[PDB]
């Protein structure tokens, strides 16, 4: 019985420890996946407006080249 | 044997403001923290010390933390009548709220302040000879109440493991809802937190709103009216921890007698009597009368019909002029009524407790000071009606992906919305499985 | 704490925007000298949302005034509150755009935009927590329409996590004879669809019809039209300027009002609208939801409401308001999408506007707003089919395709509004 009693308290400890680690792990990847997403959701949003400056300069360039009366 | 309260968002903070005001009046603590009746200065093992710490100067400081992502709400506390009661480090505020967005409260704005909140919590814990668990007050619907609370619950599971966490949640109500996306925030927080909370007491604002109108003749209730009434339920539950008595429950006891299965941990509270001073006048109510009032659907705290479900466990907390003989007879009658159905796997289905300190009313309130009152915490399958209503509202919007962009713009993926909804689908199924009669 | 930076471009933006500051300054007890002459302490609880504080307890609007015709600037300085505006926040041009969108967006506005952003940067750095920007401007002119949308894109570039709100005034043949207005509007809508979180559509065709049909002004003036806008603008911003918890800041408003990012064009409404030569809660409620009180020239009963925000002002029975909002919603069930539960939100402010005892402002995201964009696409395509006046724009560097893309994108937006107007729950 005393052997069983030690096996039981040890299980309880292993129960708690696994709860912490599944928690710690699940939180860490979910905050990391989220980081990637919001980075890419900004990275591409401002690569969206380099095309709007590469086009802003393109327009202003086509005017001066039209000023060649 | 100590508990730490955490109040999150406007709803949690403003609820705590009412609860701690009531605690001080119940224990005779003045707004400056002094309790004259306490003769053990700077410390003690008194029952009220489970919720109050002490300083050498005789001050009694709540073992609480207030957190909001914008300072408007907590600043009232910092300047209100009870400003001296709390140490400045206990009150924590950011500068930009979560904008009714779970994602902002969990990822974008929440992460900015989570570490500070845990550090202040840890300083409270280090002031403990033995810590039972945490009491978390918040709202399902707000951006901070849902998003940040879920982050805090997950972090608490790491720093403290299986230590008890109990929630007091505010179920959305259109009567006072200030957000269209509240269904999204509630399904997401429930799913994220579902495996971290050992017991969650939901309060439907609509139920409180109707009770205040009907029982207290309040023609157009306000959060102040509602919050005081919530405080009575919170006071009754904590009364067994704050007041010294032989017939008390503690966090471990009534958890062990209310929750049959880990996911089935959502009881609905009922309080009685809720009466106005005019009607109380020349009208005193018996133990049996308030006991019967707990099973009447009108007095419930979540809009649902327990008659159309089955009880799995009832916890009856009496306080005031209550004698054991009266309590035993009242519960004896309930066990004869067939309109009150218990599952067939719960023969013994009543946890009972008595505290002898009478209920207290804040001055200027609407509730009458009664001699005896009772709070019943019942785990009935009828609560699933609440999940069904909120899941349907989730489905209507999600079918068209309405408002989802605000959440994706803050980093989330559509997967989290289906993942969370499937979890609610399983929970709705679990609540019907447990209600089926055994083979 | 929650600070908003106001910007106003063009003659229209500066005149409707000048009235805005006269009205709200009165509501908060601020006189043209920037001093507080008020009685109740709710006038200052949130004064810092729109006003900077300086030494001597003087309040200065957080405003930036812009135009490519310097004459405009003097007009504001001479106005009733012209001396309250911080003088360095005036950013004037040289010549004027001549109702040419391309000049304001690409050529003359571009050379001036960087000077504006410097004032923007100075104002934003003195904010404890900036929440966003609001722009007042017209879509028919050349400066507010072209340079306004450019300033939006450049601000979003430098402050991409703040809310961009606009009060955009929309051309009408009934109010101005300029022939290229359909071009400028269709080009600005193409911009505002991508770069603003929420846009209050002010339509002069609706303002003129209200001034003529309801107020019996046979010859309305911009002073008459702008009296309507100032009442609307004061109403749709009172949740932001006074204590409350419904749509209290610009982002919380956007999250309740914008189910889809492109469908952020609102239909403002105000009540009452009574002639000087001629009120209960049930009446206010019915009037708000009447088409004749909409500042956009669209009939909400020709479409469906995705979301609605109603603001009540004055001393009144809150219980009476709750009933009437419930009554009007379920008496008009068919005009609210069934797949967005509880999409009508109601706020109440104790302080009424000047001159009235009870006011009601209406903010509606309705699929009927497509009637307006269809009016403009009709006018736009009428001239683009023949390429009339198109040399004004290609001469500044633009290509004909930017016009087709702006045309097609507006037509896509109209098609999108119809998609959700016809959507079912099951
Ligand atoms: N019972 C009660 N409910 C409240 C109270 N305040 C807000 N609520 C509810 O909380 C929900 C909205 O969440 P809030 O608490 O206001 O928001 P928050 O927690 O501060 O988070 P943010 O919106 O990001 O600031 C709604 O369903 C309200 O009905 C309150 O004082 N008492
Ligand atoms: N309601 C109202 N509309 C105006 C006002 N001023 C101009 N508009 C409208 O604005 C459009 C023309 O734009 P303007 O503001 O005059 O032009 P701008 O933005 O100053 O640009 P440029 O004059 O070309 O340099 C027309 O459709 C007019 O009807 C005003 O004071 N009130
Ligand atoms: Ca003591
Ligand atoms: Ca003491
Ligand atoms: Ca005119
Ligand atoms: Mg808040
Ligand atoms: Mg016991
Ligand atoms: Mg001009």
């Amino acid at each position: 019985k005393r052997e069983h009693e030690r096996e039981v308290i040890q299980k309880a400890i292993e129960e708690n420890n696994n709860f912490i680690k599944m928690a710690k792990e699940k939180l860490a990847q979910k905050m990391e996946s989220n980081k990637e997403n919001r980075e890419a959701h900004l990275a591409a949003m401002l690569e969206r407006l380099q095309e709007k400056d590469k086009h802003a300069e393109e327009v202003r360039k086509n005017k001066e080249l039209k000023e060649e009366a | 044997r100590e508990c730490i309260s955490i109040h999150v968002g406007q709803a949690g903070v403003q609820i705590g403001n009412a609860c701690w005001e009531l605690y001080c009046l119940e224990h005779g603590i003045q707004p400056d923290g002094q309790m004259p009746s306490d003769k053990t200065i700077g410390g003690g093992d008194d029952s009220f010390n489970t919720f109050f710490s002490e300083t050498g100067a005789g001050k009694h400081v709540p073992r609480a933390v207030f957190v909001d992502l914008e300072p408007t709400v907590i600043d009232e506390v910092r300047t209100g009548t009870y400003r001296q009661l709390f140490h400045p480090e206990q009150l924590i505020t950011g500068k930009e709220d979560a904008a009714n967005n779970y994602a902002r409260g969990h990822y974008t704005i929440g992460k900015e302040i989570i570490d500070l909140v845990l550090d202040r919590i840890r300083k409270l814990a280090d002031q403990c000879t033995g810590l039972q668990g945490f009491l978390v007050f918040h709202s399902f619907g707000g951006g901070t109440g849902s998003g940040f609370t879920s982050l805090l619950m997950e972090r608490l599971s790491v720093d403290y493991g299986k230590k008890s966490k109990l929630e007091f949640s505010i179920y959305p109500a259109p009567q006072v809802s200030t957000a269209v996306v509240e269904p999204y925030n509630s399904i997401l927080t429930t799913h994220t937190t579902l495996e971290h909370s050992d017991c969650a007491f939901m309060v439907d604002n609509e139920a409180i709103y109707d009770i205040c109108r009907r029982n207290l003749d309040i023609e157009r209730p306000t959060y102040t009216n509602l919050n005081r009434l919530i405080s009575q339920i919170v006071s009754s539950i904590t009364a067994s921890l704050r007041f010294d008595g032989a017939l008390n429950v503690d966090l471990t006891e009534f958890q062990t007698n209310l929750v049959p299965y880990p996911r089935i941990h959502f009881p609905l509270a009922t309080y009685a009597p809720v009466i106005s001073a005019e009607k109380a006048y020349h009208e005193q109510l018996s133990v049996a009368e308030i006991t019967n009032a707990c099973f009447e659907p009108a007095n419930q705290m979540v809009k649902c019909d327990p008659r159309h479900g089955k009880y799995m466990a009832c916890c009856l907390l009496y306080r005031g002029d209550v004698v054991p003989k009266d309590v035993n007879a009242a519960i004896a009658t309930i066990k004869t009524k067939r309109s009150i159905q218990f599952v067939d796997w719960c023969p013994t289905g009543f946890k009972v407790g008595i505290n002898y300190q009478p209920p207290t009313v804040v001055p200027g309130g609407d509730l009458a000071k009664v001699q005896r009152a009772v709070c019943m915490l019942s785990n009935t399958t009828a609560i699933a009606e609440a999940w069904a209503r909120l899941d349907h509202k989730f489905d209507l919007m999600y079918a068209k992906r309405a408002f989802v962009h605000w959440y994706v713009g803050e980093g989330m993926e559509e997967g989290e919305f289906s993942e969370a909804r499937e979890d609610m689908a399983a929970l709705e199924k679990d609540y019907e499985e447990v209600g089926v009669d055994s083979v | 704490m929650r600070e908003i930076v106001h910007i106003q471009a063009g003659q229209c933006g500066n005149q409707i925007g000048a009235k805005f500051w006269e009205v709200i300054s009165d509501e908060h007890g601020i006189d043209p000298t920037g001093s507080y002459h008020g009685d109740s302490d709710l006038q200052l609880e949130r004064i810092n949302v729109y006003y900077n504080e300086a030494t001597g307890n003087k309040y200065v609007p957080r405003a930036i005034l812009v135009d490519l015709e310097p004459g405009t600037m003097d007009s504001v300085r001479s106005g009733p509150f012209g001396q309250i505006f911080r003088p360095d926040n005036f950013v004037f041009g040289q010549s004027g755009a001549g109702n040419n969108w391309a000049k304001g967006h690409y050529t003359e506005g571009a050379e001036l935009v960087d000077s504006v952003l410097d004032v923007v940067r100075k104002e934003s750095e003195s904010c404890d927590c900036l929440q966003g920007f609001q722009l007042t401007h017209s879509l028919g002119g050349g400066t507010g329409s072209g340079m306004g949308t450019l300033l939006i894109s450049k601000i979003r570039e430098e402050y991409p996590d703040r809310i961009m709100n606009t009060f955009s005034v929309m051309p009408s043949p009934k109010v101005s004879d300029t022939v290229v207005e359909p071009y400028n509007a269709t080009l600005s809508v193409h911009q505002l669809v991508e770069n603003t979180d929420e846009t209050y559509c002010i339509d002069n065709e609706a303002l003129y019809d209200i001034c003529f049909r309801t107020l019996k002004l046979t010859t309305p003036t911009y002073g008459d039209l702008n009296h309507l806008v100032s009442a609307t603008m004061s109403g749709v911003t009172t949740c932001l300027r006074f204590p409350g918890q419904l749509n209290a800041d610009l982002r919380k408003l956007a999250v309740n009002m914008v189910p889809f990012p492109r469908l952020h064009f609102f239909m403002p409404g105000f009540a009452p609208l009574t002639s000087r030569g001629s009120l209960t809660v049930p009446e206010l409620t019915q009037q708000m939801f009447d088409s004749k009180n909409m500042m956009a020239a669209c009939d909400p009963r020709h479409g469906r409401y995705l979301t609605v925000a109603a603001i009540f002002r004055g001393r009144m029975s809150m219980k009476e308001v709750d009933e009437q909002m419930l009554n009007v919603q379920n008496k008009n069930s068919s005009y609210f999408v069934e797949w967005i539960p509880n999409n009508v939100k109601t706020a109440v402010c104790d302080i009424p506007p000047r001159g009235l005892k009870m006011s009601a402002t209406f903010i509606g995201n309705s699929t009927a707003i497509q009637e307006l964009f269809k009016r403009i696409s009709e006018q736009f395509t009428a001239m683009f089919r023949r390429k009339a006046f198109l040399h004004w724009y290609t001469g500044e560097g633009m290509d004909e395709m930017e016009f087709t893309e702006a045309e097609s994108n507006m037509n896509d937006l109209v098609s999108e509004y119809q998609q959700y107007q016809d959507a079912t729950a099951d």
